[PDB]
RNA sequence: CGGCCAACUACGUGCCAGCAGCCGCGGUAAUACGUAGGGUCCGAGCGUUGUCCGGAAUUACUGGGCGUAAAGAGCUCGUAGGUGGUUUGUCGCGUUGUUCGUGAAAACUCACAGCUUAACUGUGGGCGUGCGGGCGAUACGGGCAGACUAGAGUACUGCAGGGGAGACUGGAAUUCCUGGUGUAGCGGUGGAAUGCGCAGAUAUCAGGAGGAACACCGGUGGCGAAGGCGGGUCUCUGGGCAGUAACUGACGCUGAGGAGCGAAAGCGUGGGGAGCGAACAGGAUUAGAUACCCUGGUAGUCCACGCCGUAAACGGUGGGUACUAGGUGUGGGUUUCCUUCCUUGGGAUCCGUGCCGUAGCUAACGCAUUAAGUACCCCGCCUGGGGAGUACGGCCGCAAGGCUAAAACUCAAAGGAAUUGACGGGGGCCCGCACAAGCGGCGGAGCAUGUGGAUUAAUUCGAUGCAACGCGAAGAACCUUAC
RNA sequence: AGCUCGUGUCGUGAGAUGUUGGGUUAAGUCCCGCAACGAGCGCAACCCUUGUCUCAUGUUGCCAGCACGUUAUGGUGGGGACUCGUGAGAGACUGCCGGGGUCAACUCGGAGGAAGGUGGGGAUGACGUCAAGUCAUCAUGCCCCUUAUGUCCAGGGCUUCACACAUGCUACAAUGGCCGGUACAAAGGGCUGCGAUGCCGUGAGGUGGAGCGAAUCCUUUCAAAGCCGGUCUCAGUUCGGAUCGGGGUCUGCAACUCGACCCCGUGAAGUCGGAGUCGCUAGUAAUCGCAGAUCAGCAACGCUGCGGUGAAUACGUUCCCG
């Protein structure tokens, strides 16, 4: 949904907010809501919504990636730029309007057609599942 | 002027009085004796920084409380300094007085003690840079305290001009009356003149 | 012994006395002045001064640029010179192909050796980077001795165009004149008055006269080498583009000096002269206007013949050639195919002209096949800012003037792009008794205190717009009280 | 209401981003997309007072309901049923609805409610600027006097005055001055101080002195404007009070410069005001009183706060200042 600028490059900053989000989950699961004023209760619920909506993957990655896979690089230039800046290998779908040197292992296809996008994502997910069984 | 004393500002809610008694008849003499004894304590005792001075008085009895980082030199193992202080008190005729000595739990978390330490370092040879680096790091070593600022004004290094420089680290809500602000200041001595040191200490907040 | 630049403190005078190679150092508390110590460098020498090279790639052949900092001449034609599109043939004059043959001595560089080692010199080499003739080579780099054509030109058919010159001609508008009608104003600016009217203005109708220029089409469009070029019509003519490729078969390019064209203004002669409009009069504003504003209007603006030859003459970029990703419009011409064969239909091709963008270049803005990209050929221009595009001299011009183009002295900077504030009589969106609608006030007079200014032996001192002034003074016969 | 920082990215470098643009808010308040992610000083909130209700709760304070007063009134025996005062708690959070809104912030209208969209006012001054003010609050480096520029009183002047500016008071007169009658406040001070009742003074005040370290006693039962009655018929005036002289009180050793207050005569000046200029958008403006305070008197119309009577308008940013 949302790509935070340099979250992979600037990981020491977002590690603190992963700590904060885990702490907030732990405190919320306890059940303490009436101990705070309703104004800050509403504020914390809103920030739960915001951060949960904008942050999905760093909850589960923690230990930083080894490869980065991107769709529609001309709009997603930020991710691939950070990937080359950090030296992480890049695998992405290049359309007719994309720079070929940006992706280390290009995969020709369409980012604009849901059929092709879903099929390519399913193929790569099947490859990942096969590797996961193969460990 | 820029800012009023935070202690005076939040004196009504979060902080408490150091001197507590009631007088209508001779209150001028009560306060003049108080200020006289506090001046003599400040003049005589400089080796040991007196963090706080507190007195409570009923009728004739008066009980003075002295807070210091360490009591070893404030009160001797035999009591020479205590005897000298009692002698000064009876010379000003403070009638029957009982003294209490309390040592602080964290010397680096109190405004007056760190201010006196920085003042001594600046006075002898220590440069303001390294002095404030050491003070700030010793401050943030303690977990309880969160936000720190220290400021100095005057002639720094003997130059013929006035430098006003400060360092900030953490959260110090001056405007928030709930904030627990510990204020301290001292006037350091130097060959070229005098320099003032100003410090604010934030330590949590209170609800209720 | 401030930073450049290995070496700091105290004492003495403070915009004085003084230092200094660049920045630059003293306006009572100087590591920069003078003296002390202390340390640094060097040493029988130590510094100052002057000349020469280096850094200075700061005269750039190796090894610089010309968009804005210094520079593309205004642009063409073109002489002398410099440089050439393929392959078909000798001599070897640009040239390397090896050898013998000179390179005086001395010096430099290598090794040896002697003065005890030192300068000094003792011996033998080696070095002695250029030039002479005899013998042996032919790939490039030239003339010479023969053929073809990928540059160029011509030839056949079409093409669009404000390309240029002369002549003829059209309408609208302004002004003026003549004649009606028609009444007291018309013109003017932020406001008014000089201006024309009551002798008949303005307005309006009819007619005529004369001069300039062509509104729409008309555009970031066409042409020209560049200045520039547009009412039609005729007359003559240049340049450019596409296809067939018939023919010429090294004719190509740029071009120092030289010569021709050239915006506006200016000059001579002789005509023209409606509108516009330097100069000059008045009226207006301002303390002041010899300007901005208003009313008038003489050169000029028009024509013919000559002249001067300068513009921010800009794409601030010379021309020519070959190569290097695209997208979106316009103009001109050839073709082919959905094919109605109507259609900016679709495709191919060449030329011209706008916009945005890669890689790349650039200090940046930015350029980006119509390069500032990567190169080749030639030509002009620049070496810190003033002086100065000026004096003298030379050339042209009848003159105004134009071209060629210095030196002394002075400054230690002047300049190009870009970042951020501040300001704005630059703009948009917002705030407040800021205005608007308001009551009550002060500024006219008594009061009772405070402040400047003048007297006295003192009239203590401090605060002088916002943010001082019934302020410290929220209490003067002694005190306060400092004179 | 803006001011910054850590990581990252672009350029090479000053730097830039974050802090931009759209919507919204009193505000860097919030939301949308973006080489930004976040954090700090800010801003709002937390504090005091003020607006309501409930509980707790009756004396020196009030009196619903009972008795004694008999001219002096809760004055007296009695009581929390209310204010009175001070504790705890509750109550404004777009709480709910309709419409616009990117279905998001937010806005207008509507019901409840005391308040509606920070209810009102305060304390609360981010980085910095003016080398801003203060060596006469205090403390201090340097220089200067040390037999003086030190100390003490041989008294005086800080207040002198041909004139200007600055901020106030009282007015310029009838919405008034004066005279008589007459009802409502808050808060606060008092030990070498507040000072009752009483007597004498026009009145400053004098004798005398109860009650108080203080909801009690004194600051009068805290009043003034406010209401009724009478005069003035618009005059330099019954407005207006200075100036000067004549007589006393008060603090004090001693009132000439150089005090204040009380009494008399004193009768000048001035009729809403020149350009320009100030403050005020709800208890506000405007007007009338009281009190903290320094003090022994006093230049006390001042500063500060406590009160009383109490308006008008906002069509909107084109112009002036920030
Ligand atoms: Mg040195
Ligand atoms: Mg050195
Ligand atoms: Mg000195
Ligand atoms: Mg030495
Ligand atoms: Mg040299
Ligand atoms: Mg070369
Ligand atoms: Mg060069
Ligand atoms: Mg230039
Ligand atoms: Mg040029
Ligand atoms: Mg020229
Ligand atoms: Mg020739
Ligand atoms: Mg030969
Ligand atoms: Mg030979
Ligand atoms: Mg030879
Ligand atoms: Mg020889
Ligand atoms: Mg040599
Ligand atoms: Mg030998
Ligand atoms: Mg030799
Ligand atoms: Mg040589
Ligand atoms: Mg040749
Ligand atoms: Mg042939
Ligand atoms: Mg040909
Ligand atoms: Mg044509
Ligand atoms: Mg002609
Ligand atoms: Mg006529
Ligand atoms: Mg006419
Ligand atoms: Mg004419
Ligand atoms: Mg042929
Ligand atoms: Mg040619
Ligand atoms: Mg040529
Ligand atoms: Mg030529
Ligand atoms: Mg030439
Ligand atoms: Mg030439
Ligand atoms: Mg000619
Ligand atoms: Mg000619
Ligand atoms: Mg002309
Ligand atoms: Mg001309
Ligand atoms: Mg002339
Ligand atoms: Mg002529
Ligand atoms: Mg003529
Ligand atoms: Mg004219
Ligand atoms: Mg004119
Ligand atoms: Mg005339
Ligand atoms: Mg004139
Ligand atoms: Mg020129
Ligand atoms: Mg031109
Ligand atoms: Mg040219
Ligand atoms: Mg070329
Ligand atoms: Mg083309
Ligand atoms: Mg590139
Ligand atoms: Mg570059
Ligand atoms: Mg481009
Ligand atoms: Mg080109
Ligand atoms: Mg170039
Ligand atoms: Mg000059
Ligand atoms: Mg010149
Ligand atoms: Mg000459
Ligand atoms: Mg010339
Ligand atoms: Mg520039
Ligand atoms: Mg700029
Ligand atoms: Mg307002
Ligand atoms: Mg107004
Ligand atoms: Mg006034
Ligand atoms: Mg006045
Ligand atoms: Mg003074
Ligand atoms: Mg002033
Ligand atoms: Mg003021
Ligand atoms: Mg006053
Ligand atoms: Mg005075
Ligand atoms: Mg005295
Ligand atoms: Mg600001
Ligand atoms: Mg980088
Ligand atoms: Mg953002
Ligand atoms: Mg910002
Ligand atoms: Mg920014
Ligand atoms: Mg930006
Ligand atoms: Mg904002
Ligand atoms: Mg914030
Ligand atoms: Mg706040
Ligand atoms: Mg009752
Ligand atoms: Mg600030
Ligand atoms: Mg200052
Ligand atoms: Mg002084
Ligand atoms: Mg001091
Ligand atoms: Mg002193
Ligand atoms: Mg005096
Ligand atoms: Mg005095
Ligand atoms: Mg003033
Ligand atoms: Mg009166
Ligand atoms: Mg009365
Ligand atoms: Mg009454
Ligand atoms: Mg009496
Ligand atoms: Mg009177
Ligand atoms: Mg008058
Ligand atoms: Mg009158
Ligand atoms: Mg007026
Ligand atoms: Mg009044
Ligand atoms: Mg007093």
């Amino acid at each position: 949904q949302r790509w935070l600028g340099g979250m992979l490059t600037n990981f020491s900053t977002v590690h603190k907010r992963l700590q904060r989000l885990k702490e907030l989950e732990a405190m919320e699961q306890t059940g303490g809501f009436e101990g705070r004023t309703k104004k800050e209760i509403l504020m914390l619920t809103r920030e739960k919504n915001k951060l949960e909506r904008s942050l999905g993957g760093i909850r589960d990655m923690q230990k930083v990636p080894s490869a980065v896979w991107v769709v529609d690089t001309n709009k997603e230039h930020i991710a691939v730029g950070e990937a080359r800046k950090l030296g992480i290998p890049v695998i992405a779908i290049l359309d007719t309007n994309c720079d070929p040197d940006v992706v280390d292992y290009p995969i020709p296809g369409n980012d604009d057609a849901i059929r092709s996008a879903a099929l390519l994502t399913k193929v790569i997910a099947s490859a990942v599942a096969e590797g996961l069984q193969a460990r | 002027g820029q800012k009023i004393n935070p202690h005076g500002f939040r004196l009504g809610i979060t902080t408490e009085w150091k001197s507590r008694w009631y007088a209508d008849k001779q209150y001028k003499d009560y306060v003049k004796e108080d200020v006289a004894i506090r001046k003599l304590l400040a003049t005589g005792l400089e080796r040991a920084g007196i963090a706080d001075v507190e007195i409570e008085r009923t009728r004739d009895r008066v009980r003075v409380d002295i807070h210091t980082a360490r009591p070893g030199i404030v009160i001797g193992r035999r009591g020479t300094e205590a005897d000298r202080i009692r002698a000064d008190l009876e010379k000003l005729t403070g009638k029957q007085v009982q003294l209490n000595i309390l040592e602080v739990k964290n010397p680096e978390s109190q405004a007056q003690l760190v201010a006196q330490g920085v003042a001594e370092q600046l006075s002898n040879r220590v440069a303001f840079r390294r002095a404030m680096r050491k003070a700030i790091q010793s401050a943030m070593r303690q977990p309880n305290v969160k936000g720190i600022r220290v400021q100095c004004s005057g002639r720094l290094g003997g130059a013929e001009m006035s430098r006003s420089e400060f360092y900030r680290e953490g959260r110090v809500p001056l405007h928030t009356l709930r904030a627990d602000i510990d204020y301290g200041l001292y006037e350091a001595k130097t060959t070229f003149g005098r320099i003032g040191v100003k410090v604010w200490i934030y330590k949590g907040d209170i609800v209720g």
